[PDB]
C-alpha cells in the first residue's frame, strides 16, 4: 500500500523520507 | 559488558509504525555482536509495562514509555495524494508531495528520538540492561 520510509542520517548526512 | 542500541530507520504503514532497532554488544548471551530487528510501537509498550510490573525492580526507576506516534492526519493526505489526479497539475502534485514529506519528516524525527532514548536509557541502566525481556526485544526474530 501507501507508506512512508524514514532513514536516519549518518553523520553528517541528513535524515530522509521516501513516499511509497 | 558493552551494550549500544539505536534506531536506524522506520516505516509508517497504513495502520502500523515499525522501527528498526540496531544493537552492538559484546555480551556473551547474544548470538552475534551486531544485529538488527524490526519492532512495532506496541512492543516498546509491552517491554515497558513488563518492567513496571516486575517486583524484582522495586526501588528502580523505569524510563517513561515513548508516546504513540500520530500519523493519522498525514496518512489521509498521503492517500488523497495518490487518488487526486483528477485535474491536479504536475506542479501542484510536486508541491503537495514536498510539503507532505516535510510533514512526515518532522513526525519521524520526534518519534524516533523518543523511542530510541527509551531504549538507550534501558541499556545504560546497570540493572535494567540485564532484563530477559529486553534481550528478547533486541534479538528475537533474526
Amino acid at each position: 500500500g501507501p507508506a512512508v520510509q524514514f532513514f536516519k542520517g549518518k553523520n553528517g548526512s541528513a535524515d530522509q523520507v521516501i513516499l511509497v | 559488558s558493552s551494550l549500544q542500541v539505536e534506531i536506524s530507520d522506520a516505516v509508517s504503514e497504513r495502520d502500523k509504525v515499525k522501527f528498526t532497532v540496531q544493537t552492538k554488544s559484546c555480551l556473551p548471551h547474544f548470538a552475534q555482536t551486531e544485529f538488527s530487528v524490526v519492532r512495532q510501537h506496541e512492543e516498546f509498550i509491552w517491554l515497558h509495562d513488563a518492567y513496571v510490573e516486575n517486583e524484582e525492580y522495586a526501588g528502580l526507576i523505569i524510563p517513561p514509555a515513548p508516546p504513540r506516534p500520530d500519523f493519522e492526519a498525514s496518512r489521509e493526505k498521503l492517500q488523497k495524494l495518490g487518488e487526486g489526479d483528477s485535474s491536479v497539475t504536475r506542479e501542484e502534485f510536486a508541491k503537495m508531495k514536498q510539503e507532505l514529506e516535510a510533514e512526515y519528516l518532522a513526525i519521524f524525527k520526534k518519534t524516533v528520538a523518543m523511542h530510541e532514548v527509551f531504549l538507550q536509557r534501558l541499556a545504560a541502566h546497570p540493572t535494567l540492561r540485564r532484563d530477559h525481556n529486553f534481550f528478547v526485544f533486541l534479538e528475537y526474530g533474526q
